[PDB]
RNA sequence: CUUUAAUGUUUGAUGUUCUAACGUUGACCCGUAAUCCGGGUUGCGGACAGUGUCUGGUGGGUAGUUUGACUGGGGCGGUCUCCUCCUAAAGAGUAACGGAGGAGCACGAAGGUUGGCUAAUCCUGGUCGGACAUCAGGAGGUUAGUGCAAUGGCAUAAGCCAGCUUGACUGCGAGCGUGACGGCGCGAGCAGGUGCGAAAGCAGGUCAUAGUGAUCCGGUGGUUCUGAAUGGAAGGGCCAUC
RNA sequence: AAUUCCUUGUCGGGUAAGUUCCGACCUGCACGAAUGGCGUAAUGAUGGCCAGGCUGUCUCCACCCGAGACUCAGUGAAAUUGAACUCGCUGUGAAGAUGCAGUGUACCCGCGGCAAGACGGAAAGACCCCGUGAACCUUUACUAUAGCUUGACACUGAACA
RNA sequence: GUUUAUUAAAAACACAGCACUGUGCAAACACGAAAGUGGACGUAUACGGUGUGACGCCUGCCCGGUGCCGGAAGGUUAAU
RNA sequence: UGUAACGGGGCUAAACCAUGCACCGAAGCUGCGGCAGCGACGCUUAUGCGUUGUUGGGUAGGGGAGCGUUCUGUAAGCCUG
RNA sequence: AGGACCGAACCGACUAAUGUUGAAAAAUUAGCGGAUGACUUGUGGCUGGGGGUGAAAGGCCAAUCAAACCGGGAGAUAGCU
RNA sequence: UUUUGUAUAAUGGGUCAGCGACUUAUAUUCUGUAGCAAGGUUAACCGAAUAGGGGAGCCGAAGGGAAACCGAGUCUUAACU
């Protein structure tokens, strides 16, 4: 009783993947809620004001992890 | 809910003016710090705030 | 127818 | 009778030079000290109309 | 204009006119007249009297439109840095 | 060339008096053998009444209209924008009067930077002291904290404490995300100027995602951009803001 | 109770038996004093209840006299109607079948009778909702307005205080 | 007695009686841009409006609300 | 309402399970003839043939091409007692 | 004497049956009310449409009435059929 | 016809014949087609009247900016990588 609402689209994602053409500065990951989900890397970093994950140079993007226990961390191999 | 508008006046003699809100009630004494006055491209000191 | 019915 | 242009959207709207129209931004008119300055900022320039009003407007400026 | 009940376009975006009225006495001239002006004196009308500016004009640039090449003496118009060069480099000349 | 006061004025408020506009649905006279009208005499009334323009009040007497949508018929109830989880089928998206909760803010520090710091809970020992204040060690290892919902984050802390501070800076913006659209979001870098730091650096507000309102009309400040013969000005535009 | 929902309240009366009626009680859901209270002779094509008389109102209908209905002669309508070679049942199916499936039954056609079906005929539903429909009516809905009312100026003057 | 001519004759309307209230006459009030006319060739024992409804016994409390009547003070207030 | 819970007759296999080979069966596939659009290849290009592959259900609706009717010219022509 | 009584004419319209493509767009038959009164009747007059008139029903104003009829605005508008 | 769907017991039609519903004008844009071409074309009007005259004017050849103004650039900004 009194139930029904919910906050709209809001999206987050990867939109960017694996190789890809990754364009000088593609917004590629937006899952907020995050610095953690993912983590800025490479020739990428960044990692906005809301957590966004986005290219800093041309390349391809990577996907690796790390050392403290696990952790994802996404960058951008210069192709 | 009570927070108020102010304005920022350049102290050089120009009309620039940032703008932003505080809380009359609890914090009566007049806002003012370092900002950049574009027309004189200088960081100068900005008055008024309540 | 008315109206009238018945109704 | 000629055809009359729809008055408020030629003051709007202006023809530009491949046949574009570029207008004024919204959301900038009051209610401003709550905005950021970056918001703000890039809403001072004017803008194209997108390719899906472009069928509006021309309907209201045939003498554009 | 109209898009069901919604609030059009042409009323979501604001207006932002005001018209120049002194533009609309301004005309612009392209170098692909004046060789047609008739009489090698391209004057403040003249351009007028050939027909290639509209009487009500007060007004008139030069603009490097291309192609001048009988000599020919500009007087009492303005003229661009690009067209004053092809006039001149034409043996035209350009006397306010 | 006067307030404590008074003779001549131009001028309001009130009260008396007058007749001469104006009223008379008193009387008599003539037009006229006429209960109309007019003229005349006269009594009464009299600057009132009444009327015109303007104006505050009252005004269903009369008129034109409005009185939302959703909805397991309609009404009554509830709902209507924004955020969070689920439903949602491991990219995005996804409905119901489906299941649960928040928001319409707060903060000039609760922002920036610099240096430093690390929780809950339980066991053991310990004055007052207890199941639970403060101390000690030990476990534990974030089960704590986060300015407020929920989710996802957070130890290099985004959590805790302190010094100095105004980057909660102006102009821009490669490239992106997200929308039918209006729009919203993310962003390295360039220019100017600034803060903290020995420096590499970091800072274009806050751990992020709610904290909101198109256009019109108008206010304010700035602005040699416009200025209906010309100079100005009004008005307009533009920039900032309400 | 022209008011009582609960309610066929409860008690008394009348009846073989009475949700009505007559008389009471008072627990008046929710009477009440000039949008009058309580009474009331007389009047009433007024509402409710009872009894005598009366009877085809009824048990339960019979017979009879007249007007139609039926036959002949003359005149001669109507609504309705996509087209018809226009059966029953069980089932199917836009979900209640003369028309589909299966099956049963039935030689062709009148006349007099009857109304179970043709979701029979007749009126483009009024109830139901819907339309940014209509109209009349209401009011402390909104905006106006005739009317009433207020003051100012004009018509409109003179005195003395 | 009257009423829905054509589904309602009644407990509805009217009624005499009752009360309140308005009206001093160029009456209030009504028709009417107005002239005028009705009210009435009447004048408060009259006339309009409203409620009640022969008669009998009667008609209690409340003026806070809304309305009406009265109120020469003061506060607020139009054109000017 | 009437058998009315294989459609009926009827069935002890004409029911059910398994294996197998037949056959029936559609506007599907193929065959013969034909039309039309788009292809290509060959005959041959103010093109049309011949093959040949392929496509041709269709409401709202979009595109293409046409028939016929009335009337003007062409027409003092042409048809017609 | 009487909005007095019984009861024809006259004025009404309480009940029933008939009629309901009627004999009749409200009547016929049998009963019923009033019947010297606020009675009933012939002729003629006046009142007009947001207006009349109304012993009050939203009744009646020519078989029409919660705004008559005729002509006009007029091809009102119809997101409906 | 309307529908998710109609033999429907959902609409409409008794039958025939005749009539009966996307038009006209002016603007604007696109396609086709024609003329001419960095030019194209005239309106009224004159008229030897479908001619000829009439280029007033309209469209295009330059854009950017609210605007002043600048111009193959211009706007933005003190200034643009
Ligand atoms: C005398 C002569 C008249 O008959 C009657 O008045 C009978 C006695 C009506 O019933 C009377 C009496 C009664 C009880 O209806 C039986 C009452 O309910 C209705 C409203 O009026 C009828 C039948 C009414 O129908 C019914 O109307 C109802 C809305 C729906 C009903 N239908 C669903 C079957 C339908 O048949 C209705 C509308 O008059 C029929 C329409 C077509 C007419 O107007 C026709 C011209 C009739 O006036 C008439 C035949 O001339």
């Amino acid at each position: 009783g009194g139930s029904t609402r919910n906050g709209r689209d809001s999206e987050a994602k990867r939109l960017g993947v694996k190789r890809f053409g990754g364009e000088s500065v593609l917004a590629g990951s937006i899952i907020v809620r995050q610095r953690g989900t993912k983590f800025h890397a490479g020739a990428n970093v960044g990692c906005g004001r809301d957590h966004t994950l986005f290219a800093k140079a041309d390349g391809k993007v990577k996907f690796e992890v790390k050392g403290p226990k696990n952790r994802k961390f996404i960058s951008i191999e210069a192709e | 809910g009570i927070r108020e508008k102010i304005k920022l006046v350049s102290s050089a003699g120009t009309g620039h003016f940032y703008t932003t809100t505080k809380n009359k009630r609890t914090k009566p004494e007049k806002l003012e710090l370092k900002k950049f006055d574009p027309v004189v491209r200088q960081h100068v000191i900005y008055k008024e705030a309540k | 127818i008315f109206s009238i019915f018945v109704i | 009778p000629k055809i009359k242009t729809v008055r408020g959207a030629a003051k709007r709207f202006k023809k530009t030079g491949k046949g574009g129209f570029k207008h004024k931004h919204a959301n900038l008119r009051h209610i401003l000290t709550k905005k950021a300055t970056k918001r703000k900022r890039h809403l001072r320039p004017k803008a194209m109309v997108s390719k899906g009003d472009l069928g509006l407007v021309i309907a209201c400026l045939p003498y554009a | 204009g109209f898009e069901g009940g919604q609030m059009p376009l042409y009323r979501r975006l604001p207006k932002f006119g005001f018209t120049s009225r002194k533009a609309a006495i301004t005309a612009e001239i392209r170098l692909s007249d004046l060789a047609k002006v008739e009489g090698g004196v391209v004057d403040l009308n003249t351009l007028k009297a050939a027909n290639i500016i509209g009487i009500q004009i007060e007004f008139a640039k030069v603009i490097l439109a291309g192609e001048v090449t009988t000599p020919v003496t500009v007087r009492g118009l303005r003229v661009t840095k690009g067209a004053r060069a092809a006039i001149e480099a034409a043996g035209g000349k350009i006397e306010e």
